[PDB]
């Protein structure tokens, strides 16, 4: 509302909000570092963008006896991006302070307490654990120590390489690299399984077909196995919760990225007027983002209205008292695509 | 077209008003040779620069510290001079190189932000003025400053990094380190003349540059997809020195000001409309005047569209002008004595 | 629609009376439904 | 949820969804005199 | 615009306590910078609760 | 009533009361602290908003031998919000002075006297007790000590964790966290049972199916049990009163929150004129609030008039002498939703 007070020519520029959702990075990990490590001591966190950069921060050559070095080179040889190093006792503080963190990686030490207090609905984090270091017990009870958290996954067994001498690589370090490679190539909704390990790493123990079948229910352990014609592959993409909602990693991670993307986009429309023109803009922005996901194949459905729906309005989602109390409510439904874990062929 | 102005200390003291330079001979006629800003002025002219202004805060010998430079830039008389002098478009301050990067503490980080804010304040004297900014030498401080900068004038700021070394030498045989702001400013003038304002000044070769003062690999973290990114001057294998990046300091990804060409193109359109609008300041506010204004604006926009300046296959998607007793105002607006014109545009994307 | 956004009432029998007119009063009723900001944004995600 | 500060809140539908899935119907248990190699009911795959 | 820092940093939990009392807070967000987070007056009824 | 005294334009604003019911937090606990604890000494109460803040208020590291530290860390690891620490001897004084408090938590010490004088009808409070520390005696008489208060519940047995060394976590500390998580996700009307314990805690003694059946009547003991496929779950949602009115915790807690929310709203109409226009606004405000509860599923009924009713008027709830004495009387009925404790399947 320009106030015309002197004769002349006045210039106006449209300032109404323009809203759209932008895809973020869905593979930024955080590695746990032991207290005695000198590199991490005396600092909140360390950001490392390359394997050579990690050596630059260090002052020694590559050490195959320290878990940090082997885990880092295993992560980088499998692809990925920049990662953060945080002390285990400081995970509960530093992780919420970093808004770009997506994955929490055990990196070969106990981070059970940190996961339970961080990975919660709406937070957008995901956790990767390490399986037991011993033989897989036949009767299938070697899962009791794990808490059925739908935001975490466990991988077995530990990996070994030629450069390894006496300490085996924790599987979570290599799996984190696989997540970024799969996400960049195929997408977050793609299952991070049936893909090779790029580092030429070998599992410490072999897993039979029936043994995996024993541990693929309930709090499942995703398995890294060697196949005669395909080499080493990642087999299994199940979380620690067996319900239909969050049985598979891709479904849980897809919702994490969708919530994170829309939440960031919605922060530019917080104190906007709560009336019809705003509702049209938010509905269009969310509809375009979900339409793009359906085009790429991330949602299942013949037509878009069978894959998602967005509701917002004066009588659709909120009441008159909600508006007077400053609440705008948006309901979003999504039909995530699920992995075809089993393929059944029947002939006549 | 973009006519840059140079702000810095000069060996020969002069008045507080700017000067007009069309060639290095005029520069020599007013100024003595040898000096950091003189070398950049030579660099600007030698890259293809036609004309530019020079403004002096003081003599070259009275350099004190970073805070002194910022305080000198905040003096009121500079803002009035550039506001009065109409055809100035770009602001260049190459004197920031003369100060060392001692540490990466909060003291240095804040000073860099205030230099950016002080320059952007000088850019708000008139609409359409661009500011060309510099960044700290190491990528760590530059990334810290980019993320922590908070201003409503991010739209008018463009930053280039790193520093550049050229074949020019002092009496001692040392390569002269020059800011890349002088080089791009000549490119913009060349791009405005040969190709126009709506052509991005990126993916274009520089001249008489030995090598960037720093490398490529260390600059990966400075560029950012959503916002607060930098523009890189980068050497190429078998392609010469290149300008890699055409993004401003705008943060929001949806803003149309995220590229230097779009914001300058809109300002270029705005300047012409203001010039055309001045002829209608007291015209009768009836249908005849509306048709006259609509015809002239439509013809000029159609001319710009046929040069590829606007994104569109037909005229309707390219632009649209509304002016009448309806669709632009009401009868109460006529009695108030104000005329309202609404223009819609569709900019290009590099 | 304008009927839901605002309303103005003035008249002999709707806003004033005979006594008010005799005493020099003129009463106008104005009602506006202002727009409140969206202080809180609530996103509800479901697997439908 | 109950908003407390200005910003964006995320709610996940925690209402139950039900699905009955068929399971195994033929696992037997054998009771008799066996001689295990290691010294309870034990599972045997083949 | 044209600022150095806020006198005291605030968290989401702290602001929620103040927003109930009617104290508008100046917050810092990494993606956006220093912003004004709050538009409430000192009266907490349905009619006169928001400044606009 | 503007007094017209000079010729000009007069401006007024409508000042008739506008009434609306807002939902308040339903899971604010108060923890009892022993007298000898140095943190609470010399202060009326301490408000703690986070686990890290509690350590900041303290000056030592985490102590697994002090009951306060284990109770607080178990409460936060299960989810929750800000809580107050009050001395046991000062509960009867400080608690009524805090109007945001909803739950009263024993936290492992005798607070029976405080409950008997605080948890009364209309007060809006609720109590969580601790069960016996010994074996649950088979004949079913290990419950005589508890007072059949319809505002209290008892949970058995005490919990243990890896970090615990010689003192077991009182169950009420962990259960208080479960109340907040359930209220935030499903609502105050949903039973805080059949939900996992998020802290990775374990019950100290196993409870058989038959043994729970002995203590599920009368002054019931809600039992925390471990199941083979779902881990540790909270089993049982019964109060200490076995009548049909207040047998279940959700029914008692839903009324507690409903009364508190309406009571706060009605404080804006204490001295309003007692005539028809005021009765219209009070009924509309309450009807809107109850309609919201029925929509969310908190009240059972096919139609709104099967779920609730509101009565207020000149000849409906109050008489002529009631009005002349300054009494406005509102009768509110509510059909609370009850849990499906037993599921019976009949096959033909």
């Amino acid at each position: 509302t320009t106030i015309t007070t002197y004769p002349g020519v006045y210039i106006e520029e449209d300032a109404s909000l323009s809203l759209s959702v932008s895809s973020s990075a869905t593979a930024v990990p955080v590695f746990a570092v032991a207290g005695d490590n000198p590199l991490i001591s005396g600092k909140p966190y360390i950001r490392i963008s390359n394997w050579l950069e990690y050596l630059t921060l260090k002052n020694e050559q590559f050490d195959p006896a320290n878990t940090l070095d082997i885990s880092l080179r295993a992560y980088f040889i499998n692809g990925g991006g920049y990662c953060y190093l945080v002390q285990t006792t400081d995970l509960e503080k530093q992780v919420p302070k970093l808004d770009d963190v997506t994955l929490l990686v055990a990196a070969g030490e106990n981070i059970t307490t940190a996961v339970s207090t961080l990975c919660k609905p709406g937070k957008g984090l995901f956790a990767i654990f390490d399986g037991p270091t011993t033989e897989l017990k036949s009767d299938g009870t070697s899962n009791s120590d794990y808490d059925p958290n739908p935001f975490a996954a466990v991988y077995y067994p530990w990996l070994t390489a030629d450069w390894t001498t006496t300490i085996d690589i924790p599987p979570s370090a290599a799996i984190a690299g696989v997540y970024c490679s799969v996400d960049s190539t195929r997408g977050v909704w793609k299952a991070p399984a049936n893909v090779p390990i790029q580092g030429g790493l070998q599992p410490k123990y072999p897993v039979t077909d029936d043994l995996q079948a024993q541990y693929n229910q309930g709090k499942a352990l995703n398995m890294i196995r060697t196949f005669p014609k395909s080499g080493t592959l990642v087999w299994g993409a199940r979380t620690l919760e067996d319900n239909d909602n969050w049985r598979y990693i891709p479904v849980r991670r897809l919702f994490n990225s969708a919530e994170r993307d829309i939440k960031n986009a919605m922060s530019f429309a917080v104190f906007e007027p709560n009336s019809q023109p705003t509702w049209e803009r938010v509905r269009s922005a969310v509809n375009n983002y979900l339409y793009s996901l359906w085009q790429q194949g991330g949602l299942a459905g013949n037509k878009p209205d069978d894959a998602y729906f967005v509701q917002i309005g004066k009588d659709i989602t909120m009441t008159d008292d909600d508006i007077k109390q400053g609440k705008m409510i948006i309901k979003i439904g999504m039909a995530a695509v699920r992995p075809a874990e089993f393929i059944i062929l029947q002939f006549t | 077209i973009g006519i840059p102005v140079f702000i810095g200390y000069t060996s020969s003291p002069v008045d507080k008003t700017a000067i007009k330079l069309h060639s290095l001979a005029d520069f020599a006629r007013s100024f003595p040779e040898s000096g950091l800003m003189y070398y950049s002025v030579r660099h600007f002219f030698e890259n293809g620069g036609q004309q530019a202004y020079v403004l002096s805060l003081g003599t070259e010998q009275q350099l004190s510290d970073f805070s002194s430079l910022i305080t000198a830039l905040q003096q009121a008389w500079l803002a009035q001079t550039i506001a009065a002098e109409n055809d100035i478009t770009l602001i260049i301050t190459p004197d920031v190189i003369r100060f060392d990067q001692t540490e990466i503490s909060d003291t240095q980080r804040d000073l860099w932000l205030q230099l950016w804010q002080s320059v952007l304040n000088l850019c708000k004297s008139r609409r359409g003025i661009m500011g060309l900014l510099d960044a700290p030498d190491d990528p760590t401080l530059a990334a810290k400053c980019l993320q922590q900068f908070s201003s409503a004038d991010r739209q008018w700021g463009v930053v280039y990094w790193p520093l550049l070394k050229s074949a020019y030498q002092d009496n001692t045989q040392n390569p002269i380190v020059l800011s890349p702001t002088a080089a791009v400013a000549a490119v913009i003038q060349r791009n405005d003349n040969q190709q126009g304002v709506w052509t991005a000044p990126a993916n274009i070769a520089l001249s008489k540059v030995i090598s960037p003062v720093r490398a490529y690999i260390e600059a990966n973290a400075l560029f950012n997809p959503d916002g607060t990114s930098l523009n890189l001057v980068r050497s190429f294998p078998g392609k010469g020195i290149r300008i890699w990046g055409c993004r401003t300091l705008e943060n929001t990804h949806d803003s149309p000001w995220s590229y230097i060409q779009t914001r300058r193109l809109v300002s270029y359109i705005e300047a012409y409309m203001t010039q055309l609008g001045r002829a209608f300041v007291f015209e009768p506010n009836n249908a005849i005047t509306w048709m006259k204004f609509k015809g002239q604006a439509h013809n000029w926009l159609r001319q710009l569209w046929l040069k590829g300046g606007l994104r569109g296959t037909q005229e309707d998607q390219a632009f649209e002008v509304l002016l009448g007793v309806d669709e632009s105002m009401r009868e109460a607006d006529l009695r108030a004595g104000k005329m309202i014109i609404k223009i819609r545009l569709a900019v290009l994307i590099p | 629609k304008p009927q839901e956004a605002y309303f103005v009432q003035i008249g002999k029998d709707v806003t004033m009376s005979d006594d008010d007119i005799k005493q020099g009063k003129m009463i106008v009723k104005v009602g506006m439904a202002a727009v409140r900001p969206a202080e809180f944004i609530i996103l509800q995600f479901s697997q439908q | 949820t109950i908003p407390t500060y200005p910003g964006v809140y995320i709610e996940e539908d925690a209402s139950l969804n039900l699905s009955v899935n068929q399971g195994n119907t033929a696992i037997p248990v054998f009771i008799g005199l066996f001689s295990p190699k290691n010294t309870q009911v034990t599972r045997v795959n083949s | 615009s044209g600022i150095s820092d806020v006198a005291e940093r605030l968290t989401d939990d702290e602001q929620g306590e103040m927003n109930s009392k009617g104290i508008n807070a100046i917050r810092y967000f990494s993606h956006k910078g220093f912003v004004v987070w709050g538009a409430r007056t000192l009266q907490n009824d349905d009619n006169w609760r928001y400044i606009p």
